[PDB]
């Protein structure tokens, strides 16, 4: 019930905003995140 | 208060992410391994 | 290679740690708040505390507001409306405000801008 | 396809898609925003669009 | 520029075209070509 | 500078912020 498969890449989850002549979307809440960078 | 709680939670979570991740610091380990390997090959070559 | 990375780390420290860096996607993904350095063997580690938006709602927009023959443009932010009332709000957070003469600066003739939407703006000095 | 998506993000959503969820933006308003970003007010673009 | 073509030189085929005697002479020279293969792999991953 | 309505923008309900300190702000339009 386990095997190695090969497939073409997916560049990401498909998405599309709707550009409309009079459409504005503005976030109502906010979040704080801490990433990490190592050098 | 809300953003303080979010910051505290994120600070708590980064620690657990670093603990549980296999190797998120692959870069320092990468340079250390590279130098150690280079020196090891320098020594090994002399046995030729 | 190590010296290039050390110069990058020095610049990252001098910008993100000792101040806020307006450079997008330099000090962590998203809008940047702080950065706390940490030491490591033969290296350094940062904690880029970044601010990221959240749940969003789309309402309506109009580039200008024409009260009396003259277009009004927001001093900052968008002209937004939930369907009935027009509001001026900030950039990345929803804070509607009643349209007054303080929130907008007037310039134009209500005939050249495209997308102008009629409304009424208010003043505090006529009432007093 | 990557560059096409990068271009579609920067014309329908301004710059917010580089930070969080992409938010739609009318392109004249985005241009007015960028004009506001170098010290000229929105009226300049909304008058000479 | 963003990257270059990835090259995967192999010491045995380059320096000893299908000759076992030359292969033995190369082998006696020790691991001088493992470093070459590793470096080429490293640059390939770097372009990726 | 003397605290007037021009130097500050008002928003809130005086019950949520921490460190609030009582004072009086002034306006130029009531006088005229
Ligand atoms: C936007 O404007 C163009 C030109 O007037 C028009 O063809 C198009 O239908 C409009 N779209 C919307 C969503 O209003
Ligand atoms: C914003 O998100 C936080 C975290 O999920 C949540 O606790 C808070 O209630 C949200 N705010 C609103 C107004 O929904
Ligand atoms: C907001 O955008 C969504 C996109 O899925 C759309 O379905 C909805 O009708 C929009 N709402 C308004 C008020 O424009
Ligand atoms: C729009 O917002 C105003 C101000 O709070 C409110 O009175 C009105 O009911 C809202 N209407 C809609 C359709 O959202
Ligand atoms: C806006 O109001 C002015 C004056 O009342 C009028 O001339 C114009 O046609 C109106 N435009 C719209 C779109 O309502
Ligand atoms: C500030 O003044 C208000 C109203 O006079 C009062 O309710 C409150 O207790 C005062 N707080 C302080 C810290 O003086």
């Amino acid at each position: 019930s386990q095997s190695i498969i090969a497939y073409t890449m997916s560049l990401g989850a498909e998405n599309s905003v709707a550009y409309s002549n009079n459409s504005i979307a503005i976030p109502t809440n906010f979040t704080i995140s801490v990433t990490t960078e190592i050098l | 208060k809300l953003i303080a709680n979010q910051f505290n939670s994120a600070i708590g979570k980064i620690q657990d992410s670093l603990f549980s991740t296999p190797s998120a610091l692959g870069k320092l380990q990468d340079v250390v391994n590279h130098n150690a390997q280079a020196l090891n090959t320098l020594v090994k070559q002399l046995s030729s | 290679e190590i010296r290039a990375s050390a110069n990058l780390a020095a610049t990252k420290m001098s910008e993100c740690v000792l101040g806020q860096s307006k450079r997008v996607d330099f000090c962590g993904k998203g809008y940047h708040l702080m950065s706390f350095p940490q030491s490591a063997p033969h290296g350094v580690v940062f904690l880029h505390v970044t601010y990221v938006p959240a749940q969003e709602k789309n309402f309506t927009t109009a580039p200008a507001i024409c009260h009396d023959g003259k277009a009004h443009f927001p001093r900052e932010g968008v002209f937004v409306s939930n369907g009935t009332h027009w509001f001026v709000t900030q950039r990345n957070f929803y804070e509607p405000q009643i349209i007054t003469t303080d929130n907008t600066f007037v310039s134009g003739n209500c005939d050249v801008v495209i997308g102008i939407v009629n409304n009424t703006v208010y003043d505090p000095l006529q009432l007093e | 396809q990557y560059t096409s998506a990068l271009l579609a993000g920067t014309i329908t959503s301004g710059w917010t898609f580089g930070a969080g969820p992409a938010l739609q933006i009318p392109f004249p308003m985005q241009m007015a925003y960028r004009f506001n970003g170098i010290g000229v007010t929105q009226n300049v673009l909304y008058e000479n669009q | 520029p963003v990257s270059m073509t990835k090259t995967s030189v192999d010491c045995t085929m380059y320096i000893c075209g299908d000759s076992t005697e030359c292969s033995n002479l190369l082998l006696q020279y020790g691991s001088f070509c493992t470093q070459l293969k590793r470096a080429l792999t490293g640059i390939a991953v770097e372009q990726d």
